[PDB]
């Protein structure tokens, strides 16, 4: 079954498994470093080189 | 076939996570100006 | 036989190709003799000559001329459709000289193989398992002289 | 009547001695056709022992 | 009028990638100084690990 | 990289020697010639 | 009918081998050269 | 010689017939006693590389 | 017996692509 | 069916479903009228085998080994019309219309592509009794036409009813008395009819709704290009479905 | 100090032997990919039905072809424009057959080529560099995305795209005249000014440096000695080629300034190919060349022939001559 | 076929074959294309010019064209390749 | 049916200028390693 109007090309319920620990999987590295950073601090630069 | 499948969308959203979290990790400021 | 010999395109040395290699003998093989001049009638009796290749063309369709240039019959590519066929013009062909000295072919099946190979010239019985002669031209040494020696200048 | 050492091959006896008898193309030593040899066939051998 | 639409809207829709590449590189370089040229008393180049 | 290694050394071979490994593969040559070519 | 892989058999069998001890001697000479240190040397 | 030739974890060795008709790669379960010394039993591979 | 050689002429080719890219003559400043 | 026809087109493109036929649900008997004609018979196969020479444990005997469709959905008939005669001793029929010829390609073990146009041209079914039954059983001979009509082109540009008729890239083999008489088989193209044999066997039958369905076989020829090679014996066989009227 | 941090720093490392970067995260998974489906495709893959109609094309070179005749073939007629990987195939058999891996090639190329172009980018922010070389490679990925992509979207089916080999392309050139024109076109005129403008000026800079280098070795050794690497004297006397060219046409044609010059180097080609690509693809949606067939006529009104109708009698014989089968209505509507 | 006999009966020498020929022979006759050259095409072998008018669905017009014409008419032995492409054998003008 | 000389045209024409542009690089090394007089010159 190809052209099927299924999102992503999601045509069983597995695959959806994959998307989600993909994303979050990287995110939660990304988190480690610039998550749980201060999200009320500015700057009136054209760039930022706030911290790591 | 199915099993192949599932192998294809670790190995591409592993990689595109790589890429849209890696210019999200202050990108800009990564430059032989200062820092 | 000598004569009737240089009247033959694969003795032309425009017909050869560069990466294909040895003697024109590895073309068609070792000439034995000389099968004749075919002559070819149609059923009214006039004399169609076969338009020859020139040296350009690798392929070339097998057309039969009459002595005005109107074009009389040939071997059409297109079945369906067909105007001048041999099978409706009738051409027999007589042979003169050579090893056919004297025979006529009335049917479409034998005259169809004469008026292809007569395109090619003259018409010969070569011997091409000798040398395992694969079935294209070569070139002459008066091709390949003039090749190094205007590449090289 | 053609066996593979008929055919002079040296060290495909020794794939199939220690348990390789399906390919690629879906042919056997052993004449049973196979749908799918999976990795471990004569080509994926021979492909792993470049890698 | 099809032809026309597909073959001249394509045809500016290339260019204008091309506009999202001039643009961002300079205005990427601007943000970050070095879009005049290198400076000849501080090169990066020279301040790095040897080539290999 | 490490350091440059101690153990190079260099490789010789005289005029002498390479007449003798010439002459040894020309006629080693003449000789399983005739029986490669069968 | 001969064998067709025999004339890759005997003329590479002369030439790679006698091509490689023509080289063991080159060097040989230009590492001799090099010391040497007049008007080759470079 | 446990896993690979036994069959517990692998395919076996090529077996045959006296005769050179039949065959087929199977499971080989070992022979320990004097006859694991006979070389045509297929049994003593399997008994040699565990012993 | 005649894609043989084909093959070894391109894999022979890619070869010192390999060596080109990685044992490459590093240029140094003085 | 006409769970089938209860979808919309939309519904039914990109998912496989037009290649299957349908399922009739139930067995009782139906009687053909007089002018009883045969509607919507679908056949689809759904195995392959092709004879070759297969290798068993001393032998090489003939035996079928079975084969993987290449071409992708493409297999079924459809539309199959015609009307149903009835002979005295033994119901038949003749098909008249519709898409009554599906090529298709399978491969073997060894990577041989076997092509085969998949027909039912010219088909006189007879089966025994009169009125159809979950034990009736018809069958017959069909003909196969050849899988290239004769103006189609080889890769040197010969064919059957155009193209050349000699070596058109090779001009001196036409040199000499014999002319290119050794390779005469590559020149002439032969359109080539063959005979085929299916067997079919109705099984369940709606009375209610007029409509059979059961499980057939059928054996036939592979294709040869025009006598360029030997044709091999292609055994099939899979369900039909049919709208009796 | 993060695990992160120390994979972004790894990542975006100058000091590597290669720089990675960010778009080398999805520059060498996907080029690796094309290339390791390309040499196995090439080297031995089955025949492929090309034109739909189960008359299979051999393209590799263990079913008889060389360097020259082999070529991946492109998907089928059948497909068309439809995704077709691996797991919607159902056999790799059935992938080999219909024309698969040119899906997988190509694909896998384009998005290697966008992130081998973008890496391009990111180097030079990271080295300090004015950013846009990156901006002279566009002119390449127009040109492979138009014959690989565009021109098999306009016409409906990656059959009519560009077959991976060197006969294949020039099958593809000569149908490409048939059908659309592309000589006429004069965007085909815009770039082989482009590539005859590009390789004079190529060769015509470099041999007014060449001309007039400066002493700096002897007539013993090699020329290109009498440069050090990372020297800061200017290695030729640009007066000297100023004066030359200056002499040569006329003076005021002579760029005497070497940036301006340098920049006149990276117009005139890249221009030439953005031009030529987006010619390729105007003529994917059939918006042809020029057509001037029948266009001088007498008094009376016969048609006298020019250039251009026998430039169209070549047309008509590969016309009636490419997919010689696959045709059954009179006109080749693709 | 390399030597196929009746090569002239199809299309052009103004004796057309009834088994063999095309529907664009017909046109050559006025009168009976298409209505008329429709039937003859599309139905089985035939033996003769008789056999003409044993074409379920005859009108006295429809074999008032063929009574002209039966002297051009005439049959031949069907070659199989032939009678295929009879409706159409995929030449436009 | 391939011509049988051509086997002899490509692998002669790569291996045997191919390895006379190998002892052009090794005779430079030699040179190089002659001259700077430590551990390889002899
Ligand atoms: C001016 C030079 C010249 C000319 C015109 C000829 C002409 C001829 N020679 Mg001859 N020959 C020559 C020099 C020449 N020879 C030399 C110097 C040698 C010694 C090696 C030979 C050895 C020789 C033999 C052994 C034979 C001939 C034969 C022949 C005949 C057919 C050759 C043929 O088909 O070409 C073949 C066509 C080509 C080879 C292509 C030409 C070269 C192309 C353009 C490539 C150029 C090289 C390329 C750029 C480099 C690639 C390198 C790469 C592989 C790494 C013909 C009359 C044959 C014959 O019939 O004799 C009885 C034969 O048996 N010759
Ligand atoms: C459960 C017990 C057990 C069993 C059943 C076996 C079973 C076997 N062992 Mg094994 N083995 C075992 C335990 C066991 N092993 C243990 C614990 C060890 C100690 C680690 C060994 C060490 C061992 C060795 C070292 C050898 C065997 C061999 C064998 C095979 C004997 C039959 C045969 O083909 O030999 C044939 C018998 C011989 C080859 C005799 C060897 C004598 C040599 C060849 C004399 C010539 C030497 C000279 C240099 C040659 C040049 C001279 C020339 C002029 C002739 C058989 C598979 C033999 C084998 O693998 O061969 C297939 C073998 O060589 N075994
Ligand atoms: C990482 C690089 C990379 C990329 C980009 C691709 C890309 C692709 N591969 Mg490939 N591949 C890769 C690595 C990669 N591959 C590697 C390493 C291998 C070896 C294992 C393979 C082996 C392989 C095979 C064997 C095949 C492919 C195939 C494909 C194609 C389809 C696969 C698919 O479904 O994608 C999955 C993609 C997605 C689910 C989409 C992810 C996109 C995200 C979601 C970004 C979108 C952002 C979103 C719009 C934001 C919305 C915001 C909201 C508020 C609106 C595609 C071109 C197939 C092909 O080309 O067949 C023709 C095929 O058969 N690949
Ligand atoms: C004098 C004759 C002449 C000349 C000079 C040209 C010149 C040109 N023609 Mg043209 N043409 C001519 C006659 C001519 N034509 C005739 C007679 C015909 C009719 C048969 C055509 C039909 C024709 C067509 C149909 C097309 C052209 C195209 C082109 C352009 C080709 C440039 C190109 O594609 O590079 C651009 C570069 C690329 C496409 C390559 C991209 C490569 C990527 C970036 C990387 C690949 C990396 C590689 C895989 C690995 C690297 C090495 C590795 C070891 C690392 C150029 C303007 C093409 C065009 O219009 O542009 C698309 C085209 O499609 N011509
Ligand atoms: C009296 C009688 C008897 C009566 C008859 C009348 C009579 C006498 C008639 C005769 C008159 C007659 C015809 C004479 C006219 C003479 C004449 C002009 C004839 C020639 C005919 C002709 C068609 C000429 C036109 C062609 C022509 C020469 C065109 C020039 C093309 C042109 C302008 C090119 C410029 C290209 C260009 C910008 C190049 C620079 C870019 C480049 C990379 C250069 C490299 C480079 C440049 C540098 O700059 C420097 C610094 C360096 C480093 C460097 O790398
Ligand atoms: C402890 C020591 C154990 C012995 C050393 C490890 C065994 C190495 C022997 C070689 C490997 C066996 C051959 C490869 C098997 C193979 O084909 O796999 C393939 C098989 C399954 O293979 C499947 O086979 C099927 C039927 O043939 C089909 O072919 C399928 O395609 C194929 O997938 O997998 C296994 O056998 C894997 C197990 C092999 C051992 C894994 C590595 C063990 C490493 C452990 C040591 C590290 C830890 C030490 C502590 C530190
Ligand atoms: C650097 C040098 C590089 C060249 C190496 C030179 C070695 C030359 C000798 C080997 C080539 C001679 C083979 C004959 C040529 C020929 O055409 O054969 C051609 C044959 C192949 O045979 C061909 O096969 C084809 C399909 O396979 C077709 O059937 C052909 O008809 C058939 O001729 O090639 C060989 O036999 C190569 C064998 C090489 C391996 C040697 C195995 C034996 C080694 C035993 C080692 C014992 C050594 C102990 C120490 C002493
Ligand atoms: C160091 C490299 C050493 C290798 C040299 C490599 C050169 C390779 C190219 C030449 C070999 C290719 C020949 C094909 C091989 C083949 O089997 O042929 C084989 C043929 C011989 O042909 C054989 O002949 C036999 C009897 O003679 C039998 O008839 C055989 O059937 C027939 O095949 O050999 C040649 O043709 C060799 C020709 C070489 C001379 C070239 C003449 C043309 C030169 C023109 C110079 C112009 C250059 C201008 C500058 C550019
Ligand atoms: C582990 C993942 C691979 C799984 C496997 O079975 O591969 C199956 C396929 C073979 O298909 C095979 O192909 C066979 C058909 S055919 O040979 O392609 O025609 C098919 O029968 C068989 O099922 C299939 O396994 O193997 C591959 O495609 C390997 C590609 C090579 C990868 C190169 C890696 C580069 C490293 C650097
Ligand atoms: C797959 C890759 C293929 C790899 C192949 C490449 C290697 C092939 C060549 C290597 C072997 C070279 C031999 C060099 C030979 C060599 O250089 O000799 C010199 C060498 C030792 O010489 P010295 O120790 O004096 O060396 C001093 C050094 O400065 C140089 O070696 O002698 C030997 O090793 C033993 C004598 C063999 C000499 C040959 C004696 C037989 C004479 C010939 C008989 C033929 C005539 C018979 C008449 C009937
Ligand atoms: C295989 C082949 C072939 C063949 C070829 C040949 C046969 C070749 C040969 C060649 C040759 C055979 C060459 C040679 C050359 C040489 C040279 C180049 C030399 C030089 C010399 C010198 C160096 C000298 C020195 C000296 C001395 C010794 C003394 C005094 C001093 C002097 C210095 C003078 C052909 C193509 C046919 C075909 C294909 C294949
Ligand atoms: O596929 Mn490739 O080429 Ca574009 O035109 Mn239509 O389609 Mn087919 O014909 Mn012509
Ligand atoms: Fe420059």
């Amino acid at each position: 079954t190809e052209g099927t109007n299924e999102w992503f090309g999601v045509d069983d319920l597995r695959l959806l498994a994959v998307l989600f620990l993909g994303h979050w999987a990287i995110l939660s590295l990304w988190l480690g470093s610039y998550g749980d950073s201060n999200e009320d601090e500015d700057f009136f630069g054209e760039i930022d080189y706030s911290a790591r | 076939m199915l099993t192949l499948k599932i192998l294809v969308y670790t190995t591409v959203i592993f990689f595109v996570s790589l890429f849209i979290f890696g210019f999200l990790s202050s990108d800009p400021s990564r430059n032989p100006n200062r820092k | 036989d000598k004569l009737a010999f240089y009247d033959y395109i694969g003795n032309n040395p425009a017909k050869g190709g560069l990466f294909r290699a040895g003697p024109m003998n590895k073309g068609d093989g070792i000439a034995e003799a000389w099968l004749g001049h075919p002559i070819f009638r149609d059923k009214e009796g006039r004399e169609l000559t076969v338009r020859r290749m020139p040296a350009f063309f690798e392929t070339f369709p097998v057309i039969l001329v009459d002595k005005d240039g109107i074009i009389r019959a040939d071997i059409p590519f297109r079945r369906a459709e067909s105007k001048y066929s041999i099978e409706q013009v009738g051409v027999t062909v007589d042979f003169y000289g050579g090893k056919l000295n004297g025979q006529t072919f009335k049917d479409a099946p034998t005259v169809k193989k004469f008026a292809r190979k007569a395109q090619l010239g003259e018409v010969f019985e070569f011997d091409r398992t000798s040398l395992e002669s694969d079935g294209v031209f070569r070139s002459s040494p008066r091709g390949w002289y003039t090749y190094g020696h205007a590449n090289f200048a | 009547l053609n066996p593979m050492w008929r055919q002079g091959m040296f060290v495909m006896p020794f794939m199939t001695r220690l348990g390789i008898t399906d390919s690629w193309g879906g042919w056997s030593i052993t004449g049973e056709s196979v749908s799918n040899p999976g990795i471990w066939s004569f080509e994926g051998v021979a492909l792993s022992h470049i890698i | 009028p099809r032809s026309w639409l597909c073959c001249s809207h394509f045809f500016l829709a290339f260019f204008f990638l091309v506009g999202h590449w001039w643009h961002s590189g300079r205005a990427r370089a601007a943000a970050a100084g070095f879009e005049k040229g290198i400076n000849r008393a501080n090169e990066p180049v020279l301040s790095m690990r040897p080539i290999d | 990289m490490t350091g440059p290694n101690p153990n190079k050394q260099a490789v010789e071979l005289n005029r002498t020697s390479l007449y003798w490994g010439l002459l040894l593969i020309f006629v080693l040559a003449v000789l399983f010639s005739s029986y490669f070519f069968n | 009918e001969v064998q067709f892989g025999a004339y890759l058999a005997v003329l590479l069998g002369t030439f790679l081998p006698a091509l490689f001890l023509v080289n063991l001697f080159i060097q040989t000479e230009a590492r001799k050269a090099g010391k040497a240190g007049g008007q080759d040397s470079d | 010689g446990a896993f690979h030739v036994t069959g517990l974890f692998g395919p076996g060795i090529w077996v045959s017939d006296a005769y050179g008709i039949t065959g087929k790669v199977q499971p080989v379960a070992p022979a320990w006693g004097a006859d694991g010394f006979n070389p045509f039993n297929p049994g003593g591979i399997a008994a040699h590389h565990i012993a | 017996m005649e894609a043989l050689v084909y093959t070894f002429l391109l894999i022979g080719t890619l070869m010192v692509i390999f060596f080109a890219v990685f044992f490459r003559e590093t240029p140094r400043i003085l | 069916k006409s769970q089938i026809n209860e979808l919309s087109y939309l519904q039914v493109k990109g998912t496989g479903l037009a290649n299957r036929c349908a399922e009739v649900v139930g067995e009782d008997s139906i009687k053909p009228k007089p002018g009883a004609k045969l509607v919507d018979m679908c056949i689809e196969p759904k195995a392959w085998a092709v004879e070759e020479e297969v290798g068993k444990a001393g032998k090489t005997e003939k035996k079928f080994v079975n084969s993987k469709v290449m071409t992708r959905q493409t297999y079924t008939l459809d539309a199959i019309e015609g009307p149903i005669t009835v002979d005295g001793g033994k119901i038949t029929f003749n098909e008249k219309e519709g898409i009554d010829y599906a090529a298709t390609t399978v491969q073997l073990p060894g990577g041989e592509r076997v092509p085969f146009l998949f027909t039912v041209k010219d088909l006189v079914a007879k089966g025994n009794g009169d009125t159809f039954k979950p034990g009736f059983q018809m069958g017959g001979d069909f003909n196969t036409p050849s899988y290239r009509t004769g103006l189609f082109l080889d890769p040197k540009g010969r064919g059957g009813t155009t193209g050349y008729d000699m070596a058109v890239a090779l001009p001196a083999l036409q040199l000499g008395e014999e002319g290119d008489a050794e390779l005469f088989g590559e020149n002439n193209k032969v359109f080539d009819i063959t005979q085929g044999r299916i067997e079919m066997e109705v099984n369940k039958v709606n009375a209610e709704d007029s409509e059979i369905g059961g499980v057939f076989v059928a054996t036939q020829l592979s294709d040869t290009d025009m006598g360029s090679k030997t044709p091999k014996k292609v055994l099939t066989k899979g369900i039909f479905y049919a709208k009796v009227d | 100090v993060s695990l992160w941090e120390r994979f972004c720093a790894w990542i975006t490392s100058t000091e590597n032997r290669l720089y990675i970067g960010w778009f080398g995260c999805l520059m060498f998974p996907t080029l690796l990919t094309a290339t390791s489906c390309f040499i196995i495709a090439f080297i031995a893959a089955p025949p492929v039905d090309i034109d739909g109609i189960r008359e299979p094309v051999a393209g590799s070179l263990l079913y008889g072809n060389n360097i020259i005749s082999g070529a991946v073939v492109p998907s089928s007629n059948a497909i068309g424009m439809h995704f077709y990987p691996i797991w919607e195939a159902a056999s790799i058999d059935e992938w080999l057959y219909n024309g698969g891996p040119y899906q997988l090639i190509v694909l896998h190329f384009l998005l290697g080529v966008s992130a081998y172009m973008g890496r391009e980018w990111e180097l030079s922010y990271r080295l300090g560099m004015r950013p846009w070389i990156f901006v002279a490679f566009s002119a390449p990925v127009a040109a492979a995305s138009a014959v690989f992509l565009v021109y098999p979207i306009g016409q409906g089916s990656f059959s009519d795209g560009m077959p991976l080999g060197i006969s294949g392309t020039f099958n593809f050139m000569l149908v490409f005249q048939a059908e659309h024109n592309i000589l006429m076109h004069p965007f085909h005129m815009a770039g082989v000014a482009g590539v005859f403008g590009g390789s004079l000026f190529s060769a015509m800079h470099g041999s007014l440096v060449t001309s007039s280098l400066i002493r700096e070795t002897t007539e013993n050794e090699s020329t290109n000695y009498g440069y050090k690497f990372g020297q800061e004297e200017e290695t030729y006397n640009i007066v000297a080629a100023h004066g030359y060219f200056g002499r040569l046409i006329f003076q005021y044609a002579s760029f005497n300034n070497s940036r301006a010059l340098h920049f006149f180097l990276a117009l005139w080609p890249v221009v030439g190919i953005w031009i030529t690509s987006m010619g390729i693809s105007t003529m994917a949606f059939n918006l042809n060349g020029f057509n001037f067939n029948q266009s001088v006529v007498d008094s009376q009104g016969r048609v006298i022939n020019t250039w251009a109708d026998i430039l169209n009698r070549a047309n008509l014989g590969i016309e009636v001559m490419h997919e010689r089968n696959a045709h059954n209505f009179p006109l080749d509507l693709a | 076929v390399i030597d196929y006999e009746n090569i002239g009966y199809l299309g052009g020498s103004s004796i057309v074959d009834i088994n063999n020929a095309n529907v664009r022979a017909y046109l050559k006759m006025p009168g009976m294309y298409p209505t008329v050259a429709g039937k003859i095409v599309s139905h089985g072998p035939y033996s003769g010019v008789a056999d003409l008018y044993k074409i379920p669905g005859l009108s006295s017009a429809e074999a008032d064209v063929i009574k002209k014409y039966e002297s051009r008419l005439t049959a031949k032995t069907p070659s199989p390749d032939y009678v295929i492409d009879r409706i159409n054998n995929g030449l436009y003008r």
